[PDB]
C-alpha cells in the first residue's frame, strides 16, 4: 500500500541517511540501502530509484571506492521522475566517476548539464564544487 | 492464497493505462477545433 | 574477490568459495556478475560434486541481473533446492514468471499439444502444479478456479470443481465465466463437454442448463435421449417444463431434425 | 592450529620449491577459520597476522618464480586484508613496498585506467614520502611523453629490489614503439645515429631489428618511407553520406512529431 | 514551492560591460607599463 | 471478485489504442 | 580532494606550449627550444616533438642530422569539409528544439 507511502518514505530514508553521516558507521546504512533497492524496482516502478541511488552514492565515493561495474549496469539510471532537483546530483556523481577514470570527453557534457539544471536559490554550496571540477576538467580536456 | 501474484498483475495494467488514457485526451481537442 | 580462488581445481576450495558467494552475493551481484560464466562452467562440468549448487547462485546472480529468463532455466537446473517456497522475494517472483512462460506456452499448445513442442520440463510442470496444489490447500479455491483455464489443461480442472466449496455455485459461476469471456470456440467447445456432464453426474439431474448447453454447442442425440429417459421417468412435468425451455431458444432447423430422433 | 610457518625456509637460501609443501599449508589454514572475516570472532589476530605472512612470502616467492596468475591471486587477497580491518595492527614493513610493486606490474601489461584507478586510496603519501610510491608515479609521468632519457636513467635506480622483472618488459615496449614512432619524425638517419639514438650499442641487433621492419639501407643512408596522399581528392562517399544527411534533415521538417 | 534547498558544504564564509577578454589577465602578470619597459631597456643600448 | 479485476483490464486496454485509430486517420482526412 | 587530478597536467602544459611555438614559428633550432621551454636538456626535446608529430599536433618535419625543425603551411579551411560538420551539428539542435 503504497499510493502515497512511497513518496513519502522518499525523504524520510533520506534524512535516515543524514542521522548515521553525522555519526557513526555507515557500511551496514549501504548494506540496507542495497536491500531496499531491490525491496524496490521489482514492485513493478515504484520509484526512489532516485534517491536511493544518489544516498548509496554519496559516500560510496567518500569512502574513497571507485567501483563502477554497477553504475554502468544500473537498471535505475532511469527513474525519469526527478523534480528537476534529484536528476542535478545524480548527473554530478556520475559525471565525477566518470572522469575520474580517464574520461573527459563526456564528462564535461553531463556535468555542464547538472551544473546547468542548479536552481535559483541563494545558497551556492554545491555550485562551488561543481564549478570547480568542471573547469578542471576542461583544463585537462585537451 | 495466490493472491499477491494478481495483485502484481492488476497493479502493473492500471499503472500502465493511466499515461495512455492522458496521451489521447489531448489528441481528441484538436480533432474537435 | 574471492573469485579469483574459483580457478583452483580442487572441490573442496570450490566448495569453500561458492558457500561464501551464496551467502555475500545480495550485495555484490554485478561485481560476479563480471564472471558468473565461470560458475556456468562449474555447472556444465557432470564430474563436479555439489554441482547443483552453482545452478543457485547463478539463478541468484542473474535475478539481481534481470535476467530472468536465465534465472528460470537455473532455478530448474537447481532443482530440489526450491524446495523452500515460503519466504524470500526470489523465490516468489521466479514462480511467478515461471507460472507466466507456463500459461503462455500452454496458450501456444493451445493450438495443437502435439505440435512438435519443446518437450516439457518435469520440474517446470512440477512446480508449477505444486503451487497449484498450495492455492488449494490455502482455501483460496478461487484462484484456482481461474488459473485452471489459463494452463489450458482440463483435467486438473474436471477434478478441483469438486473441493471444500459447494459444487453447484462455483461450477454455475465458472460456467457463467466461459460464456461471457472465453475467446474462442476450440477451447470453449472442450470446456463445455468437459464440464456439464457433471449435472448428469450430480445427484440432482439438472436438465434445465444442460438444455441450454446442448443448444450452445448443437446434439440433437443427446438432447432427445435425456428427454427420453425424463419420459421414462413417467414424470411429464420437468419433461414438460425443459422441452418448453427448449422451444423458446432452439432454431427452427435444430427442432426440425430433432423432430427425427425423437419420432424415430 | 600450529606455527608451522614459524618452520619458514628463507635465511639466504630458500631455493627449495616450498609450492609442495606451502599448498598443504594453505589448504589447512583454509580449513581452519575465517579465511575471510567478513564480521566474526574480533580481536583473533594469530589466524590473521600469519595470513598475511602466509600470503607476503608467498607472493614474494610468486614473484621469483614467474607465476602471473598466482602473483594476481596473491595480490588480490593482500589488497584485501591490508584494507578491510582497520582494527588490527600498523601490518607495515612491506605494505608500502608491495603496493608499489602492483602498481608496477599494472603499468607493465599497458593498463592506463587500473593504474590510476588505483593510485586511490591512498591517502597523501604520493608526495608525503614513500619513495616506493614516489618512484612508480614518476615513472609514470615520465612515460606519458616524449620523455624517455629520464626513463632509461631511472631503470637504473629503483631503491626497493632490483625489479628487472617488469623493467625488462618496459625495455622492450619502449624499443617497440619508438621504431613505430621514427618511420614517420623525419626523411633521413645515419646509421651509427640510428643505433646510438635506440639505445642497443652496434650489435648484429640493429640488422635484426631492421630487417624486422623494412629500414631499407643506403649508402650510409636510411630511406624514408613516404606515402600520405592516398586520403585526399575524395567524393563519392561524401556524395553518399551528404545525400543520406540532407534526406535526414527534410524528414522531420514538415511531418508532424 | 521554492524549496531550493541543498545539504552539505555551504561555504566561502560568506561592473564590466566590456566582454571579457583573456589576455588582458595575461600581462598582468608583469609589464605594468609599456613606458617602464621601453624607458628602462633603451637606456642599454 | 478478484478474476474480473484481471479481465476488465484486458478489455479497456484492447478498447483503448483503437480509439487512437480513428482520431489519427480523421485528423488525416479533416485537412484533405 | 582534488590533488589527484591537477597532479598530471604537465603534459597538457607542454602540449600548449609545442602548438604555440609551432604556431608562431616556421624554422626553428631545437638548440632553442629547450630554452624556451626551460627542459634543461635539448636532446629529449627531439622526443617530445616527435610524439606531438605522433598525435597530429603539429606536421612539422625535423631535419635530425641539421638540428633545425621545419613546418609545413596549412591555410585555406573554408574548403576542407570540416565546416560543414560543424553547420550540421547545429542545424540539428535548432531543429529538435
Amino acid at each position: 500500500n503504497r499510493r502515497a507511502l512511497d513518496l513519502v518514505a522518499a525523504k524520510c530514508y533520506y534524512y535516515h541517511a543524514r542521522v548515521y553521516e553525522f555519526l557513526d558507521k555507515l557500511d551496514v546504512v549501504r548494506s540496507f540501502l542495497h536491500a531496499r533497492l531491490r525491496t524496490a524496482t521489482l514492485r513493478h516502478d515504484a520509484d526512489g530509484q532516485a534517491t536511493l541511488l544518489n544516498l548509496l552514492l554519496r559516500n560510496y565515493l567518500h569512502y574513497s571506492l571507485y567501483d563502477q561495474a554497477e553504475k554502468l549496469v544500473s537498471k535505475s539510471v532511469f527513474p525519469e521522475q526527478a523534480n528537476n532537483n534529484e536528476w542535478a546530483r545524480y548527473l554530478y556523481y556520475t559525471g565525477r566517476i566518470k572522469a575520474i577514470q580517464l574520461e573527459y570527453s563526456e564528462a564535461r557534457r553531463t556535468m555542464t548539464n547538472a551544473l546547468r539544471k542548479a536552481p535559483q536559490h541563494t545558497a551556492v554550496g554545491f555550485k562551488q564544487t561543481v564549478h570547480k571540477l568542471l573547469i578542471v576538467v576542461e583544463l585537462l580536456l585537451g | 492464497g495466490l493472491r499477491q501474484y494478481y495483485l502484481s498483475k492488476i497493479e502493473e495494467l492500471q499503472l500502465i493505462v493511466n499515461d495512455k488514457s492522458q496521451n489521447l485526451r489531448r489528441l481528441q481537442a484538436q480533432r474537435n477545433e | 574477490g574471492i573469485i579469483s580462488l574459483l580457478d583452483e581445481d580442487e572441490p573442496q576450495l570450490k566448495e569453500f568459495a561458492l558457500h561464501k558467494l551464496n551467502a555475500v552475493v545480495n550485495d555484490f551481484w554485478a561485481e560476479i556478475s563480471e564472471s558468473v560464466d565461470k560458475i556456468e562452467v562449474l555447472y556444465e562440468d557432470e564430474g563436479f560434486r555439489s554441482r547443483q549448487f552453482a545452478a543457485l547462485v547463478a539463478s541468484k546472480v542473474f535475478y539481481h541481473l534481470g535476467a530472468f529468463e536465465e534465472s528460470l532455466n537455473y532455478a530448474l537446473g537447481a532443482g530440489d533446492l526450491f524446495n523452500v517456497n515460503d519466504n524470500s522475494e526470489y523465490v516468489e517472483t521466479i514462480i511467478a514468471k515461471c507460472i507466466d512462460h507456463y500459461t503462455k506456452q500452454c496458450v501456444e499448445n493451445a493450438d495443437l499439444p502435439e505440435g512438435e513442442k519443446k518437450p516439457i520440463d518435469q520440474r517446470l510442470e512440477g512446480i508449477v502444479n505444486k503451487m497449484f496444489q498450495r492455492c488449494l490447500d490455502d482455501h483460496k479455491y478461487k484462484q484456482a478456479i481461474g488459473i485452471a483455464l489459463e494452463t489450458r489443461r482440463l483435467d486438473v480442472f474436471e477434478k478441483t470443481i469438486l473441493e471444500s466449496n459447494d459444487v453447484p455455485g462455483m461450477l454455475a459461476y465458472s460456467l457463467k465465466l466461459c460464456m461471457s469471456l472465453m475467446q474462442n470456440k476450440q477451447f470453449r467447445n472442450k470446456v463445455l463437454r468437459v464440464l456439464v456432464k457433471i449435472y448428469m453426474n450430480l445427484e440432482k439431474p439438472d436438465f434445465i442448463n444442460v438444455c441450454q448447453c446442448l443448444i450452445f454447442l448443437d446434439d440433437p442425440q443427446a438432447v432427445s435421449d435425456i428427454l427420453e429417459k425424463l419420459v421414462k421417468e413417467d414424470n411429464l412435468l420437468m419433461a414438460y417444463q425443459i422441452c418448453f425451455d427448449l422451444y423458446e431458444s432452439a432454431s427452427q432447423q435444430f427442432l426440425s431434425s430433432v423432430i427425427q430422433n425423437l419420432r424415430t | 592450529m600450529y606455527e608451522q610457518l614459524k618452520g619458514e625456509w628463507n635465511r639466504k637460501s630458500p631455493n627449495l620449491s616450498k609450492c609442495g609443501e606451502e599448498l598443504g599449508r594453505l589448504k589447512l589454514v583454509l580449513l581452519e577459520l575465517n579465511f575471510l572475516p567478513t564480521t566474526g570472532t574480533k580481536l583473533t589476530k594469530q589466524q590473521l597476522i600469519l595470513a598475511r605472512d602466509i600470503l607476503e612470502i608467498g607472493a614474494q616467492w610468486s614473484i621469483l618464480r614467474k607465476d602471473i596468475p598466482s602473483f594476481e591471486r596473491y595480490m588480490a587477497q593482500l589488497k584485501c586484508y591490508y584494507f578491510d580491518y582497520k582494527e588490527q595492527l600498523p601490518e607495515s614493513a612491506y605494505m608500502h613496498q608491495l603496493l608499489g610493486l602492483n602498481l608496477l606490474f599494472l603499468l607493465s601489461q599497458n593498463r592506463v585506467a587500473e593504474f590510476h584507478t588505483e593510485l586511490e586510496r591512498l591517502p597523501a603519501k604520493d608526495i608525503q614520502t614513500n619513495v616506493y610510491i614516489k618512484h612508480p608515479v614518476s615513472l609514470e609521468q615520465y612515460l606519458m611523453e616524449g620523455s624517455y632519457n629520464k626513463v632509461f636513467l631511472a631503470k637504473g635506480n629503483i631503491p626497493a629490489e632490483s625489479y628487472t622483472f617488469f623493467i625488462d618488459i618496459l625495455l622492450d615496449t619502449i624499443r617497440d614503439e619508438i621504431a613505430g614512432c621514427i618511420e614517420k619524425a623525419y626523411e633521413k638517419i645515419l646509421f651509427t645515429e640510428a643505433t646510438r639514438i635506440l639505445f642497443f650499442n652496434t650489435p648484429k641487433k640493429m640488422t635484426d631489428y631492421a630487417k624486422k621492419r623494412g629500414w631499407v639501407l643506403g649508402p650510409n643512408n636510411y630511406y624514408s618511407f613516404a606515402s600520405q596522399q592516398q586520403k585526399p581528392e575524395d567524393t563519392t562517399i561524401p556524395s553518399t553520406e551528404l545525400a543520406k544527411q540532407v534526406i535526414e534533415y527534410a524528414r522531420q521538417l514538415e511531418m508532424i512529431v | 514551492m521554492s524549496e531550493k534547498k541543498q545539504p552539505v558544504d555551504l561555504g566561502l564564509l560568506e561592473e564590466d560591460n566590456w566582454d571579457d577578454d583573456n589576455v588582458e589577465d595575461d600581462f598582468s602578470n608583469q609589464l605594468r607599463a609599456e613606458l617602464e619597459k621601453h624607458g628602462y631597456k633603451m637606456e642599454t643600448s | 471478485d478478484l478474476y474480473s479485476r484481471y479481465k476488465k483490464l484486458q478489455q479497456e486496454l484492447e478498447f483503448l489504442e483503437v480509439q487512437e485509430e480513428y482520431i489519427k486517420d480523421e485528423q488525416k482526412n479533416l485537412k484533405k | 580532494g582534488t590533488y589527484t587530478l591537477i597532479i598530471r597536467l604537465r603534459h597538457n602544459v607542454i602540449k600548449t606550449g609545442v602548438r604555440m611555438i609551432s604556431l608562431s614559428y616556421s624554422r626553428i633550432s631545437l638548440a632553442d627550444i629547450a630554452q624556451k621551454l626551460q627542459l634543461d636538456s635539448p636532446e629529449d626535446a627531439e622526443f617530445i616533438v616527435a610524439k606531438a608529430i605522433r598525435d597530429g599536433v603539429i606536421e612539422a618535419s625535423i631535419n635530425h642530422e641539421k638540428g633545425y625543425v621545419q613546418s609545413k603551411e596549412m591555410i585555406d579551411i573554408y574548403s576542407t569539409r570540416e565546416p560543414q560538420l560543424a553547420f550540421h551539428q547545429r542545424i540539428s539542435f535548432c531543429l529538435d528544439i
